[PDB]
């Protein structure tokens, strides 16, 4: 039989790069039983035009799976949503391989959606781990008000309540808001001396500037942030010594395609060795009934382990996301990011360099300076 | 201007033609001349193509939706459309009645229903009134069950009862699955009342297993939320007698009456704007051609549309787009396989009609108890 899968990509060169990968995938373990195809489209400015073009792709092929990317990001959020609503109507399993928004994990809204990269919510796992290793026990949290930030608040709390630590003074602020010094002053008389930031590239620049007038960047105090906090217009204003972090091979946009076709190909062979495969419907128009075996496809696709992954081991969790991902810690010295360690799945192993704390010292500055003057 | 969309029909087209001419049907003080658009075979292509095709002309100032139940994916599409074209929309139907909790940051979906938590609030009033105070929770692996499972534990803490819950069970109830494993978990159960949460397709499978395991007779009674029931009127087989579910006030009404309520909200909100700020907020909506960079004026009309009272009812909405404090009712399945209104819930206090639960039997024939007797006193 002929199994047809499609994808949506950015550049025509990448689309041809995609087709080359499926050819090598076919020659890897293929046979005379089932053969494969590929089909590709390109982005458009108006999302409504994309949605119509999405099932212009669908009428032309018995699509079994879709792929989506957003290498050009005038809107990093609204680019991969039109494909999800259109394909999710027929339970077509759509895979996304470069998108880090946390909204796409709520499966009640998006019925079928998978990933090959963990989102921003899973970032706080490394934050808590560094706390245990470095023995920091009094933290100040600082988060935005959008759903992108509120997810981090819940993630840290359940990870800390398992040991009954109860982090103190979680502060919120409206996104896109200037003059946050009315909020920082409330965090000026607090005992804890370590701040954890999680916001957007536009808000992070403001708080970095706002901290310059409060001596919040001075010695004794230690900052630690997320991936998006130090990649953008805010890096120029960032204070030195911020122990940020990054992804190992994110934004590659090329190794993911090789990984995505490998896991998909293993799934279609594993599934087709069964009964009652019925094929998807032909046509955006003229049909109203969902693919009768769509949920079955997503069910088997969840636990499909993959060994020879260019990015590494590929596996999925209960909600659907790449688990056991890699994280590479940074540190800002003389306006240049330098690696100071590696996070590998569960633990952290730093070596080969000495961490430069923001004040310029060379000894680990502990927090919790007991305020002698009481109220 | 107000638009009306028909998205599902066993052809009422006499009623559709009845809504063509009446530009003076309503008594609301506004230009309520409606334009109607019909839809056959609702789907992402036809729904998207026709919606701004009609919006491309006549400068309509809002849309009103209606469709059939058992379709759920059409809920997000309407939200997606309103995020771009920046036009307020209102859904009064069964299909898009179920509430989506996360909505797009700049959308104006304005759903018409009740949240999952609010339904649980009314049920626990019923449960405590008869003082059953002991239940077991059964949920399938349906999207959104984790949200529901937090509802019971949170509500059971903000109350003054022991609320001795025995156990919680989870089991896959699709077309394919191991019935023996579910049989093992079902037979190993003992509880007076059950609170189950499942979709309609799971419900038929679940209650089929219930009778085989002997969990249907007068020794038990079931509670399910608004989702699990049928369309509204024709319950299938295997639904046990004595079912309980909470449904909003418009449970029993005519489709033509619902539309008049829908147009009333848009008309009353529009006229209320003219009195306060003035002169008919700018009605404008466009499809793909340069849509929605930012909304500095229509967003101000959004707030005016939230609070509205009409014909002695309160329709105040929440930023989440679902009704706040509606006059919910409770229905039950009697011994004629129909639905009978049992008790209202108005202004925070729960009324009733049966002082005691009549508990049926295998073949009607009401069951009545020696140890229970009616006492008459005075002050
Ligand atoms: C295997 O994949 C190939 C390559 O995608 C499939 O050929 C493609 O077939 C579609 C359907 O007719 C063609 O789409 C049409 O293209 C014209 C070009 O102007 C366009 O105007 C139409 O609106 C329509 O979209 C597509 O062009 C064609 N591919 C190429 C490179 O020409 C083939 O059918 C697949 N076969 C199987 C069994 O999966
Ligand atoms: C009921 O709804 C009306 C309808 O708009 C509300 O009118 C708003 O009133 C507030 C009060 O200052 C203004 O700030 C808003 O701008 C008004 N809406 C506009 C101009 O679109 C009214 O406030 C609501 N509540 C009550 C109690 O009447
Ligand atoms: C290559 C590598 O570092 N693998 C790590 C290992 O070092 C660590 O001991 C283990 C659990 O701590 O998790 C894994
Ligand atoms: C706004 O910024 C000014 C800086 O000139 C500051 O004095 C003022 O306190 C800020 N506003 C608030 C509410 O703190
Ligand atoms: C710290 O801030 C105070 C006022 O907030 C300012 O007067 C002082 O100069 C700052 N410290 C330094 C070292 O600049
Ligand atoms: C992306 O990943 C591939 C494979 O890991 C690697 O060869 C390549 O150098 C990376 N970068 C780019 C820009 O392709
Ligand atoms: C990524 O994590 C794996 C897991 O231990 C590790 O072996 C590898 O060196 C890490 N870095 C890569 C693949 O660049």
């Amino acid at each position: 039989k002929i199994v047809n899968i499609g994808a949506v990509l950015s550049t025509r060169k990448h689309e041809q790069m995609f087709r080359e990968a499926v050819n090598q995938a076919n020659k890897r373990h293929g046979s005379w039983k089932i053969q494969l195809n590929a089909t590709s489209v390109t982005h458009k400015p108006n999302a409504i035009q994309m949605a119509l073009s999405v099932c212009e792709d669908l009428i032309s092929s018995q699509v079994y799976a879709i792929l989506v990317s957003h290498p050009p990001t005038p809107n990093d959020h609204f680019t991969p949503t039109p494909v999800s609503y259109t394909a999710g109507f027929y339970r077509i399993p759509v895979l996304g391989l470069t998108t880090r928004m946390s909204i796409y994990s709520d499966k009640s809204i998006h019925l079928s959606f998978l990933r090959t990269v963990p989102p921003y919510s899973h970032q706080s796992s490394v934050w808590f781990e560094m706390m245990r290793v470095y023995s920091w026990n009094h933290i100040i949290l600082l988060v935005s008000d959008d759903h992108e930030g509120r997810a981090a608040q819940k993630r840290l709390e359940t990870l800390l309540e398992e040991r009954e630590s109860k982090a103190e003074k979680v502060l919120q602020f409206d996104p896109g808001t200037k003059n946050v010094t009315a909020l920082l002053m409330e965090a000026k008389e607090l005992e804890a001396r370590v701040i954890i930031l999680s916001a957007s590239e536009d808000d992070a620049a403001t708080v970095y500037r706002a901290a310059a007038m409060l001596n919040m960047t001075g010695s004794g105090y230690v900052w630690l942030v997320g991936e998006r906090e130090i990649s953008g217009n805010a890096l120029r204003y960032a204070p030195d010594g911020i122990l940020g972090l990054q992804l190992i091979n994110g934004k590659n946009e090329s190794a993911h395609i090789s990984d995505a076709v490998g896991v998909v190909a293993q799934a279609v062979h594993e599934l087709l060795e069964k009964e009652n495969i019925t094929d998807p419907p032909r046509g955006c128009v003229g049909n109203t009934n969902i693919w009768k075996t769509g949920p079955l496809f997503k069910r088997v696709l969840m636990s499909s382990k993959y060994a020879d992954g260019v990015t590494g081991r590929v596996e999925f969790n209960e909600d659907g996301d790449r688990k056991f991902a890699n994280y590479s810690i940074m540190n800002l010295q003389n306006r240049k990011l330098v690696q100071v360690g590696i996070y590998n799945g569960t633990h952290v192993i730093p070596n080969d360099r000495k961490i430069i704390w923001p004040g310029g010292e060379t000894e680990k500055p502990r927090g919790y300076q007991m305020s002698t003057r009481l109220k | 201007t107000v638009a009306v969309v028909f998205s599902s029909s066993g052809p009422p087209q006499a009623q559709f033609r009845a809504r063509l001419t009446p530009q003076s049907f309503l008594d609301l003080p506004l230009e309520i001349q409606p334009l109607t658009v019909g839809v056959n075979t609702t789907n992402p292509s036809s729904l998207l193509t026709q919606i701004c095709g009609l919006l491309g002309a006549a400068h309509v100032h809002g849309i009103v939706f209606e469709d059939n139940v058992d379709t759920e994916a059409v809920a997000q599409i309407l939200d997606f459309i309103s995020s771009q074209t920046h036009v307020p929309i209102l859904s009064i139907s069964g299909g898009s009645a179920v509430v989506l909790t996360p909505k797009e940051p700049g959308s104006a979906f304005l759903q018409l229903g009740v949240s999952l938590e609010q339904q649980l609030q009314v049920l626990f009033k019923v449960l405590e009134e008869y003082d059953w105070s002991a239940f077991a929770v059964i949920t399938s692996l349906h999207p959104g069950h984790a949200l529901f499972l937090e509802g019971v534990r949170a509500v059971a803490d903000a109350s003054h009862v022991s609320w001795r819950l025995l156990d919680v069970v989870t089991l896959e109830l699709g077309p394919g699955g191991p019935r023996a494993r579910t049989q093992r978990l079902l037979r190993q159960l003992d509880a007076p009342v059950f609170v189950a949460y499942c979709s309609r397709e799971e419900a038929e499978v679940l209650f089929a297993e219930a009778a085989q395991a002997g969990l249907v007779g007068p020794g038990h009674v079931w509670l399910v939320p608004n989702l699990a029931l049928g369309s509204t009127d024709a319950p299938p087989a295997t639904f046990p007698v004595g079912l309980i579910s909470v449904v909003t006030e418009s449970w029993r009404l005519s489709l033509r009456q619902k539309v008049r309520d829908g147009v009333a909200i848009l008309a009353l909100g529009a006229h209320s704007y003219w009195r306060q700020h003035g002169t008919l907020p700018a009605p404008a909506g466009d499809c793909r051609v340069h849509p929605g960079p930012v909304s500095p004026a229509r967003e101000a009309f959004y707030r005016h549309l939230l609070n509205v009272t009409w014909e002695g009812r309160d329709f105040s909405f929440s930023p989440g787009g679902y009704l706040v404090q509606p006059t919910m009712v409770v229905i039950a399945l009697n011994r004629h396989r129909l639905w009978e209104m049992v008790g209202r819930w108005e202004h925070g206090v729960l009324y009733m009609k049966y002082p005691v639960w009549p508990r049926y039997s295998a073949s009607l024939q009401p069951v009545v108890d020696s140890r229970h007797l009616t006492v008459a006193t005075l002050e």
